[PDB]
């Protein structure tokens, strides 16, 4: 059962290179061809090359030639892609792709395109780091309340956001993180709730930083 | 005459292989140990004897077809091959035996395989792929050689160690022309990719007096 | 070969239906000619090959046509998971071209945000900076102005901003606001303002408040 299955994330320095692995499994004819295709964060999606693993043909696209290697192991049927002399702006999902024949009828047949998970690739100067966590304290009697948290300069996404462990995900928003001219990330997470519950309910923000094994808890309440 | 042949192919298991339709040494052999392995060498069945009377894995020579009928268009993908025993391709029809040109498209579109061994008939068997990758064959009826126990022999080829008289002309029903040997034609590494590194060699072949000169691939 | 689509967004309602375009400066050969669904944080998932062919498990609701350069998808009942971003592609060629996308968001009555303000905490000002975040909660459609002004002055170039997807449960978007300053300059200013424009708002909406009240 066909799949391509890539190499796993990876976040360099700027200048430095980065080579993803695309291993085919699961074929009982092999294909031909394998496309390496990238999507840039809010960017669309950019075909970047072609590598023949038979011959060990190449072709890149113009934006991408002088600075893209694509190279073949037939043996072990993986195929890499190389990005040097690495900008910022090739943060992006990379995929590989190849082509194979899905169905015919009248005696033409028709290619289909069977897509790797993707490999991301972050490019940033910046250093794992933690966030610090501050309240968005609650301003009612018989209305709407919000309360958050803040969740700022960190390095590198993700982070994960629940309240009181989890029993509170109704009217909760954790947005998009934003990137400051730092390198470092920030994002906030708020949820709504009835007035009424302040200085009543307890709530609790419970933040996770996997990548600088960060943990934090904190308790908003209403400021003095 | 490309034109009568029925190419309803759809490869929804995800297999990839209708690129051997096209392409050339493609062929993951990783998995045929494991499938070779369900095929016994003609030692381990029983000895038969007496008269003869006539009775999945199409890949082991020991495989007993059905006898070849006629088979809708719609779930074949390429060439029809029958074996007499050498090689001939077989076109669309429609159901009354009249060649067609629309590729297999029409449901009214067969491929008539009803098989008579020769010398008073057409061919031994037939082998195709169907719609979804999977190699079928068909031919005989195979032998019935008589014997006793469990690993009890149906011949669907020359198993003459088994029986004196059960020769590719008594009991050959498709291309293998012994437990070792089947016929080699151009897509048998499609149809029975597996035989990949069987070596080919040219034979001779007597049917009721007639000369076939083919090449067999061996292993 | 540029690959054009449009609409560049369409708003609609589930159960109604969607017309898609994708308009090829050359014509495309073998009409290979792809459709994808891209969702947020997934990776785009093919709906169409060679211009009319489903994938598998692509409901029928789902369905491709054209030849050359003028190529359609279409979306007979709009379910809930069906709202995204369409892109196409050809691949008749070795050189692959996409087209640049189709928003479908659900359409929906307009609803005006709510406004909340929030001071810079005082454990962050201890750290020599101040945040402070403006909420915009729970509204449609999802064109939202957001200034802030400080002692009545408005600010740019110190605030960034971001946006949910549309919401599962009510459709509506929310916006988040964040104004950072050194402690400093928030000690030069008194009047912290959020001043919201939003089509449901028959005037622009100020929250705000007095630092150290
Ligand atoms: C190409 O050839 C392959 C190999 O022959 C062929 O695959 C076979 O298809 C049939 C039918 O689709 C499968 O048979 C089914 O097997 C499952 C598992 O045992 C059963 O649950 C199914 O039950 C049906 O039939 C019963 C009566 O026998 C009913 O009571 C029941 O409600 C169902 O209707 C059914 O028997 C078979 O398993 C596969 N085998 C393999 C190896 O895949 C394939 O269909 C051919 N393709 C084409 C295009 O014809
Ligand atoms: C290549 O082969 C593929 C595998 O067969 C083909 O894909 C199949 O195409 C058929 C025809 O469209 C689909 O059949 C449909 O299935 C849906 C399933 O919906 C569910 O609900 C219905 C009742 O509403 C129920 O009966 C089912 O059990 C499902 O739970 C039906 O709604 C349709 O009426 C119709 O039966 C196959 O589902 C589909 N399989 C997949 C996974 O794609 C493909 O079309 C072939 N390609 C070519 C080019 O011919
Ligand atoms: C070549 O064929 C082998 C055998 O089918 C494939 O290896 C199998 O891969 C599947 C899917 O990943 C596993 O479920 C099996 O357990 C594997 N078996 C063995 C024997 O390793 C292999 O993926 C195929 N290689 C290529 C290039 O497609
Ligand atoms: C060729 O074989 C087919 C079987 O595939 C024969 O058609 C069958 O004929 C029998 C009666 O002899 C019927 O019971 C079946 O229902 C028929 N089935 C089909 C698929 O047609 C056909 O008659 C044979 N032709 C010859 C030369 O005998
Ligand atoms: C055929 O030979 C090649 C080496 O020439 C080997 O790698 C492959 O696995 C062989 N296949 C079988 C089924 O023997």
């Amino acid at each position: 059962q066909v799949q391509l299955v890539q190499s796993g994330a990876e976040i360099k320095k700027p200048g430095a290179s980065v080579k993803v692995s695309c291993k085919a499994s699961g074929y009982t004819f092999i294909s031909n061809y394998f496309h390496w295709v990238r999507q840039a964060p809010g960017q669309g999606l950019e075909w970047m090359g072609i590598i023949n693993p038979s011959s060990g043909s190449t072709t890149y696209g113009q934006k991408f030639q002088g600075r893209v290697t694509l190279t073949s192991d037939t043996s072990a049927s993986i195929v890499y892609l190389e990005l040097s002399r690495l900008r910022s702006e090739d943060t992006a999902v990379y995929y590989c792709v190849s082509p194979r024949i899905a169905h015919c009828r009248g005696g033409r047949c028709y290619e289909t395109l069977d897509w790797g998970q993707g490999t991301l690739v972050t490019v940033s100067s910046a250093s794992t780091k933690g966030p610090s966590v501050f309240p968005l304290a609650p301003s009612t009697s018989g209305g709407t309340a919000a309360l958050g948290c803040l969740v700022k300069d960190y390095f590198p996404e993700p982070v994960t956001v629940s309240w009181n462990s989890g029993a509170l995900t109704s009217g909760v928003h954790t947005f998009p993180a934003v990137l400051q001219s730092s390198g470092l990330y920030s994002l906030s997470s708020v949820v709504t709730v009835p007035s009424s519950s302040l200085g009543t309910q307890t709530y609790i923000c419970n933040v996770n930083h996997k990548p600088s094994n960060t943990k934090v808890d904190k308790r908003v309440e209403p400021k003095s | 005459h490309i034109n009568r042949t029925a190419l309803n192919c759809n490869d929804s298991l995800h297999t990839g292989f209708l690129a051997a339709l096209f392409y050339t040494h493609k062929f993951n052999a990783s998995g045929c140990p494991e499938r070779m392995a369900h095929c016994r060498p003609i030692d381990e069945f029983a000895q038969g004897w007496g008269p003869i009377t006539y009775a999945q894995r199409p890949y082991c020579w020991h495989y007993a077809p059905r006898q070849c009928g006629t088979i809708p268009a719609s779930q074949v993908c390429g060439p029809v091959y029958c074996f007499t025993p050498s090689p001939v391709v077989v076109g669309t029809t429609d159901r009354f035996g009249a060649p067609t040109y629309t590729w297999g498209e029409n449901e009214t579109d067969v491929l008539i395989l009803n098989n008579t061994r020769p010398p008073q008939g057409n061919w031994f068997g037939c082998t195709w792929m169907n719609s979804t990758g999977f190699t079928k064959t068909c031919g005989g009826p195979p032998c019935n050689i008589g014997g006793v126990g469990n690993n009890t022999l149906t011949c669907p080829t020359d198993c003459f160690r088994k029986h004196p008289e059960a020769t590719y002309t008594k009991c050959g029903s498709g291309p293998w022309l012994t437990p070792r040997c089947l016929v080699d034609y151009p897509y048998r590494l499609w149809h029975y990719p597996c035989t990949v590194n069987f070596t080919i060699f040219k034979v001779r072949m007597y049917v009721g007096g007639v000369e076939h000169r083919l090449n067999a691939a061996c292993n | 070969i540029v690959l054009t689509q449009s609409p560049v967004s369409l708003s609609l309602s589930p159960g109604e239906r969607a017309t898609l375009s994708c308009r090829a400066s050359q014509s495309v050969s073998s009409n290979y000619l792809a459709w994808y669904q891209l969702k947020p944080g997934r990776a785009p998932r093919l709906l169409i090959y060679g211009a009319s062919s489903r994938a598998p498990g692509i409901p029928d609701r789902f369905s491709g046509s054209g030849s050359g350069t003028d190529f359609t998808l279409t979306i007979s009942r709009l379910e809930p998971e069906d709202f995204a971003v369409y892109y196409c592609q050809q691949y008749g060629i070795s050189s692959w071209t996409f087209g640049q996308g189709t928003k479908v968001e659900i359409k929906r009555t307009v609803a005006a945000p709510s406004v909340f303000i929030f001071p810079p905490s005082d454990e962050q000002l201890k750290s020599g900076t101040a945040s402070v975040v403006c909420l915009l909660n729970n509204f449609y459609p999802r064109e939202a102005k957001v200034q802030w002004k400080v002692d009545n002055a408005l600010q740019s170039g110190n605030s960034q901003e971001s946006v949910t997807e549309q919401d599962s449960k009510d459709s509506t978007y929310s916006l988040s606001s964040t104004l950072t300053l050194s402690k400093a300059d928030y000690e030069k200013h008194k009047v912290y303002a959020c001043e919201v424009t939003h089509q449901g708002l028959s005037s622009p909406v100020t929250k705000s408040f007095n630092r150290g009240e």
